[PDB]
């Protein structure tokens, strides 16, 4: 009951990165 | 070397169906939300009530609800079915035209509807007035402590053929 | 003072919202009953303001409605008043609603460049004796409490749904709390919204066509 | 249930519109148009 | 104790507040923890776990007073459906885990609130419950969602016997207002010791105060202390905890379409931004 | 007077707005302080006034608590819902009083397809029309009154 | 006991493809 | 966790590889 | 009569449906009117009306079955507060109207819904009932507003004693499906007539049909009419009606200060439209 | 007993006196 | 309970023209 | 021979006053209505009430409520006020920072509020925790079958000056 | 097929509505965070739509809203989505606006020819707040009947009204079915159309100013 | 790429426009098919889909009977509601809370006059601006927890 | 009553905005302007 | 009725002549 709201915050924050890159990527990935 | 019409088409139908599905998706439960929750997917027919809409004592129902008992019940599907040692069937005191409850006329042996004026037996079975088809029939056992309503297949020990109801 | 008008001017253009206004010029044959719209209007937003006005005091459950109705009769501040005005105002709206759909049909007023404005007129219509309907049985007294028993059971002729729809509508078998539940949802939140919807487009339309010919 | 007054007040004004309406689809079916149509 | 909670509150150990009535009796006031998993599945078997800490290094008074180590106890109460699982339906390493306890059911089938201890703090530090979730598809009545859970968990002895009488983990406090004498010290040779203490000379005044043997005094003599003033320090190293928190008896066939309509999305976006792709495309052939 | 501006027969706009049957709100007295904020007001503040007085002199009532084992024998859904009643209630076969009563709504659109052959507003102009508006609408007013009737006495309103 | 996790793992996942798919979408921040 | 990691990962996975996948995959033949 | 209603039903004369149960015994069927004024004021003394009319020149059966003419009675209820004006505040002309007629409240208590007849048809063609008028600020638990009434008014003899038995102002039927021998006719020194009647040959078959002196017959000899058969012609030319109504309880402050309201607003439209005669003006000092 | 009247009678007065003045302000139908 | 009604409809009616022309005079009376 | 600016001005304020006027005017029972109908408009204070909020049969609730009377009843204006033959006056159980009902505590004499931690007395009066202002009184007296809760005009016995309330 | 396009063209002149849309640009310096509106607006629908839904279901009476809750919850088709939804779909509204009401201000977006479209943003903002604190307490449960006991005495510090005020939005001087009724109408009528008026605003002025400049 | 067409600073309108703060939707990709018609949907469709999923796994729980004579113990409104929480309850005469609550719509409001005398988007060349952002933030974060805790331990967050 | 999971979601993402919002306002405050303000 | 009537014609009666009376009234001190 504290160890989510952890947890929660990390994910919740990084993941972005994790989407943005992702994002960013799969635009090199295709030439633009 | 651009895409033709059918190729941006096919592209096009290519996304607009999956979003279509995403939709449907989640119209969905939408849809069965707002269809009621059945009464109780079990048996055929429930256990028949008061107004208040209590549970009636068998034993204090005899004891005491008027003369050569004719007598009024929150039975099945909520319909006001008649109940009258107890008898074999439930007359369903709903008129067969527009749907008011129809009363029993002791000095007659005939049920009248007033809203409109249609005529009944001592069974049900119409027999005048704009309403064109008998009032209905359920068996009344009785078990624990109480009446038990459940619907009437047999067919109509009265018509000869089909209820109406089934 | 710091003129006001300027300081929207330069942002908004508040100006031409008022040249849209003092523009529209009215024609000749518009004669009185080209009020009926207008009317009806001002019947319907009485409505509006009375009908919010009982939200605050209406309790939608079959213990509790039709009590509640008679606290808002005898002991709110004016309930009388304004419940009855809800009430005759209904009437009164139904009714111009009528008068109106006779200027229209009898100064041609639904015909080429404006079969939309008419095809809305006629939901409005239907949206309006709804409000009407449901209304009507709020009180969970006799009187409505047979008319929704009446009517819940028309469409169950209706044959592969017909039921399914009546069952929606009643939301169960027989009538009750459901059906009360149901129609208050109806009465207070889902009509005065479609009827919103509608009006506006009854009215925009109109805004761009203007008024219909002369005779 | 049922309320004189009001069905009173209904044909009363069903009428007289009924009425002024063709009064005027007349007044002008019949001295027309003017200033250009 | 568990059981006495049981035997002044019998229908529940929980007050309209969130109280429970353990507390009551407990008057100190010390951290408490349960945790269980987030969701547990309808059928299965489950750890949920009691923490109840403290300085284990340290004693508390007895009856008496010697200055033995303490005890714990709990009352946890799981959602209608939860049962303590089966011993068979426990597997080991679990068994092994969860220990000697002595589940016992609050009140004669609530079988799904829990009364635990006394039970000896040192290893009993936390204290498993092997819980095992209802099944909606079994049990009509059982319905799925998320549902509290109320720990409420102690350690240390109490200072109050259920008859009503104060115990002597506490401190004594003044029976009178003013100026004191004596600071006497029985001992029938049964129940130990007793400094007794005396006030008296100001509104004609003779009056007495017998204090059991454990606190410390921190009172010497004649002091002009007035009623009900601090005259014993405080003996108490124990006391009371409470938890609530929230699990979820979670049908899998939600979940299970869920994570397709989470597909079904993933899919139409990518086919929505692929094709916009397409048409950033036939766009350029459109600038020159 | 009044106050009035004419079309205006050079702006080539106007014309083609005429012409696609619309644009008549560009000559006549001007709309605004005239219509609107003058007599307008008059309107609404009268609408109000009736239902006010109507309000008060005969106020609201209140019915019995509803008893969904008794039927009101008098029982009448309120005015503008009474042709519809009579049809509903006497026409003995269920699925043709819905279908019945949809015409209504149904009908009612089709209308200005249907009357949209000719151009024509002006009621007289159109004599088939206006014949059929005041058909119907009798023949509503009747089904009307004829639901305040008694079943039997319904149709023939008594007097045949 | 661990479609349990896939759930979650599935919040994260959308969330995350999102992100994606709407950058890739328009070049983005 | 870990195992959260692992679907994770596995399961942005495949939706990537879908992705490209699916340009190229749509891109050569034509239609991007 | 009114009073069986009284003493078959006790505690209302009226069913949930509408009814009234006067009806249950008068089984017959004529127009039946009540007029009140729109409105009453508070505590006031007003009229209101039944009518329960018929043709003067007729007469019915009666016991024995001479051809005396006919007698009206009614039940009225008006709405709680109600009760029947006090005789000095009934005021002449009206006292006149109303007669010497016998306002009996139907239960103990029941003040406000009034008995009436019998009475005899000729006179008591309309009924009055002088009615004061509650008031809502002495009786702080009557309110303004807009109540019902119910009439529910009869004339000429019933078709059920209280017993249970039939009367003979109605028609008597057939006890037998079948073949008829003799339409005898006794006449024991008290109870008069009784044509009697038998019934045969068919299913074995020997049984019999008294019928009371009242009726003609409409049955000749030897008929082969079915069971409950028509044999009988129908003595009754009364019955009963029913009618419902509203009137209103009215505060003359609301009246007084919605007049006002009407004012200030005939006076603003005035200023309004004044007004724009103002600028109908300023308006034409531009197109020049 | 006639506040009454004078309460109808106000009823049909401003009924009157708003055609009324809406005639009068437009010169009207 | 019909005279009302009938009353109602008289004036409802009637009374419009009673406007009407009173409308209609007081225009008269002040020229246009 | 136009009007000049000062008379279309006149003439305006003629019609917009008056139109305001018919405004307040139906304005003003709107606004009345929305303002809540004020319990009892009679004494200053009514009889006293139960959970369900039923009536308190005063011989039930001694022979049977709780050892030395500390008990919550539903009184004055709603306040769940403490109740203590019975006590002079009432305690009016909710705290006075936020207004969270307050506890008896037998072990302590003493209330407590816990949202937060103030404290109170064997009279109401405060004592400590961030609450600034005594718990309320009001008489008890006993009329017919039940109690009944009047107001507590007379300056506080436990402070010297006014009460907070009056 | 008739060609429905020219149909409306002709009458209505869909034609310009269409451009009007395809015409607006969208500039550089509009990066993902200028979606926060939009999701807070995605996020409302989505309350309005479950809103209304359960609208058909839940009961706001003392005896009856905390029990009907558990029905929707337990029986109710979906309803434990539903529900759940309403309940999440909230919480990211609040979330989302304030994520919003960072970009607006760190881009310095609500700057001289738009303080309007500021000024509203607050009143949206304490319209969501208010649907928050009223649903909020429909369920009639433990928490939310003390959060309604709580707020509505706050008020009662202002001096003049203050009470007046409490009164009016409690519905009497204690908690209870009064203040249940008034918040179930607040909360599905009155702030279903506040917060709609001034959507309306915040949007118009928006189509109307185009988005704020770059950086 | 992306799509992209360039101000047009030949069109005097334009110009103005940007003048008065504002052409702002003329230039970029366009609108059209573009961003609403095919990433809109992406947005929503996603912002619908975490709250589906987030509502499926962790759904809406339900409260014990709400009981008018038991205060709960543990009793919060929700989150947004913490930082005014805090203030209003750990501030001890009450109009001050009132007051100082109001102040966050109020003060809020005044804002873009207040930051008006400047012309400055960026939070960069707006320095006492983005700091007073920074410091309230903060300072609101701080008062959030803060209701988390315990009255006492409260302010101090505990840690002094 | 308090629930940890979205409070987490909070924080989490007001600062991820809070974030990338400055990160753009220097993105930007810092090669900036082009095609003509 | 009678009474009716007269109170009408009486009322509308007296706002006639407030019309009539006002305009000129009005109008004869220049102000239409
Ligand atoms: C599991 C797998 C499932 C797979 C599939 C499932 C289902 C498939 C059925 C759906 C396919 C329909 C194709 C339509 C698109 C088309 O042809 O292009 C023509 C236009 C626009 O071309 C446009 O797109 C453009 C260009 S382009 O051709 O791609 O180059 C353009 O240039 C842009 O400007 C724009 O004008 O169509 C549109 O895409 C826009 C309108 C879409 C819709 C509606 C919104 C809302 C509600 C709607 C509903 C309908 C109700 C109906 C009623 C009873
Ligand atoms: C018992 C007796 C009581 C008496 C009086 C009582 C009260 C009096 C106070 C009211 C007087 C106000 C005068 C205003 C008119 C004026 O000066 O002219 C300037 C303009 C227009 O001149 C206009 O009128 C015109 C011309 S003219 O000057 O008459 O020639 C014009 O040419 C037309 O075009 C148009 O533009 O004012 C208007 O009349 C139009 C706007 C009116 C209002 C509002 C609507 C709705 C809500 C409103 C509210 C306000 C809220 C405020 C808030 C906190
Ligand atoms: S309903 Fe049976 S006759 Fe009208
Ligand atoms: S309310 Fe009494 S301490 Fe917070």
């Amino acid at each position: 009951m504290t160890e989510e709201m952890l947890y929660a915050a990390l994910l919740s924050f990084g993941l972005i990165f994790v989407g943005w890159g992702l994002g960013v990527l799969l635009l090199k990935i295709q030439g633009a | 070397d651009v895409p033709d019409m059918g190729r941006r088409q096919f592209m096009n139908l290519l996304a607009f169906g999956t979003v279509t599905g995403v939709a449907l998706g989640a119209l969905y439960p939408l849809v069965k939300y707002f269809i009621p929750p059945s009464g109780g997917a079990v048996g055929g027919g429930t256990t028949a009530k008061d107004k208040l809409g209590n549970n009636v004592k068998v034993s204090k129902f005899l004891e005491s609800h008027n003369a050569g008992d004719r007598v009024l019940v929150q039975g099945l599907k909520g319909d006001p079915t008649y109940i009258v040692a107890i008898r074999d069937y439930g007359i369903n005191a709903v008129c067969t035209h527009l749907g008011c409850v129809v009363p029993w006329n002791a000095a007659e042996n005939k049920f009248k509807c007033p809203c409109h004026g249609s005529q009944y037996d001592e069974t049900g079975k119409v027999i005048r007035g704009p309403a064109p088809l008998s009032l209905a029939l359920c068996h009344a056992t009785v078990q624990d402590d109480n009446i038990v309503l459940t619907p009437w297949t047999e067919t109509d020990f009265r018509t000869g053929e089909k209820p109406w109801w089934v | 003072m710091a003129n006001v008008y300027d300081w929207f001017q330069e942002r908004l253009e508040i100006q031409a919202l008022a040249d849209d206004v003092t523009s529209k010029y009215v024609p000749p044959h518009v004669n009185i009953f080209y009020c009926l719209g207008g009317i009806t209007l001002t019947c319907f937003l009485i409505q509006f303001a009375t009908g919010f006005a009982m939200t605050f005091y209406y309790k939608p459950t079959v213990t509790e409605a039709y009590a509640s109705v008679q606290y808002i009769m005898n002991e709110v501040s004016f309930g009388w008043l304004i419940r009855s005005i809800h009430r005759w105002s209904a009437s009164m709206m139904v009714l111009m609603m009528i008068l109106h759909v006779f200027r229209v049909y009898l100064t041609g007023g639904f015909k080429k460049p404006r079969e939309l404005t008419w095809i809305s007129g006629v939901i409005l219509a239907v949206i309006t004796v709804s409000f009407g309907v449901t209304g009507y049985s709020l009180p969970w007294d006799q009187v409505g409490y047979w008319a929704v028993k009446i009517v819940s059971g028309v469409p169950e002729a209706i044959p592969v749904v017909g039921v399914l729809i009546s069952d929606l509508l009643r939301g169960g078998s027989s009538v009750g709390q459901a059906t009360l539940t149901r129609y208050y949802s109806a009465h207070t939140f889902v009509l005065p919204w479609l009827i919103a919807v509608f009006m506006l487009l009854h009215f925009l339309m109109i805004r761009k066509q203007g008024i219909s010919g002369p005779l | 249930m049922v309320e004189p007054l009001l069905d009173g007040l209904v044909l009363g004004l069903v009428f007289a519109t009924l009425g002024g309406l063709f009064y005027a689809a007349y007044q002008q079916y019949k001295r027309p148009n003017e200033l250009g149509g | 104790y568990p059981f006495w909670a049981q035997q002044t509150y019998p229908p529940t150990p929980r007050e309209p507040t969130g109280r429970i009535v353990c507390a009551n009796c407990h008057l100190a006031a010390k951290p408490a923890e349960v945790e269980v998993p987030q969701s547990v599945l309808p059928d299965t078997v489950f750890k949920a776990v009691v923490k109840i800490p403290y300085d284990t290094k340290l004693q508390q008074v007895a009856a008496d007073g010697s200055k033995v180590g303490l005890n714990v106890g709990a009352v946890l109460m799981l959602p209608e459906g939860f049962k303590i699982a089966p011993e068979e339906r426990i597997p080991e390493e679990l068994k092994k885990e969860v220990g000697d306890v002595y589940f016992q059911p609050y009140k004669e089938g609530q079988d799904n609130v829990l009364l635990v201890g006394p039970l000896p703090g040192e290893q009993y530090q936390e204290i498993v419950f092997p819980v095992l979730s209802p099944n909606p598809t079994t049990d009509k009545n059982i319905h799925f969602g998320k549902y509290a859970i109320h720990l409420g968990a102690n350690r240390g002895r109490g200072q109050i016997y259920p008859t009503g009488e104060k115990s002597n983990n506490n401190v004594f406090t003044a029976s009178a207002t003013g100026t004191i004498t004596k600071i006497a010290k029985e001992e029938d040779e049964y129940g130990n010791v007793k400094y007794q203490v005396s006030i008296q000379t100001d509104s004609g005044k003779t009056v007495v105060d017998t204090i059991p043997a454990g606190p410390e005094l921190i009172v010497s003599e004649g002091q002009a202390v007035k009623a009900g003033e601090a005259l014993t320090n405080n003996p108490n190293v124990g006391g009371f905890g409470q938890d609530d928190t929230e699990i979820v008896l979670q049908d899998p066939n939600r979940v299970k379409w869920m994570i397709a309509f989470i597909c079904l999305v993933m899919l139409a976006q990518l086919m929505l931004i692929l094709k916009k792709k397409q048409v950033e495309k036939v766009q350029a052939a459109e600038m020159n | 007077m009044a106050t009035l501006k004419k079309p205006d027969l050079s702006d080539p706009k106007l014309r083609a707005k005429l012409a696609k049957g619309m644009g008549h709100n560009y000559y006549g007295e001007p709309a605004w302080p005239n219509d609107l904020l003058y007599v307008f007001p008059v309107v609404i503040m009268g609408t109000f006034a009736c239902i006010v007085a109507l309000s008060v002199l005969d106020p609201a009532m209140v019915g019995e608590p509803a008893d969904p084992f008794a039927t009101p024998l008098e029982i009448l859904p309120e005015w503008y819902l009474y042709p519809v009643f009579q049809i509903l209630r006497s026409v003995p076969n269920k699925l043709l009083g819905v279908l019945l009563m949809a015409s209504v709504p149904l009908g009612l659109i089709l209308v200005p397809f249907i009357e949209n052959v000719n151009k024509f507003q002006n009621p007289f102009r159109r004599p088939v029309a206006t014949t059929i508006f005041l058909f119907g609408t009798l023949v509503t007013i009747w089904l009307g009154i004829g639901a305040t009737f008694p079943l039997d006495k319904t149709l023939t309103l008594g007097l045949f | 006991m661990e479609i349990d996790v896939l759930g979650w793992v599935a919040l994260l996942v959308v969330f995350t493809w999102s992100i994606a798919m709407v950058v890739w979408g328009r070049n983005g921040l | 966790m870990i195992l959260g990691a692992v679907f994770y990962i596995v399961f942005i996975a495949l939706f990537f590889g879908i992705a490209v996948g699916i340009i190229f995959a749509i891109k050569s033949i034509k239609l991007i």
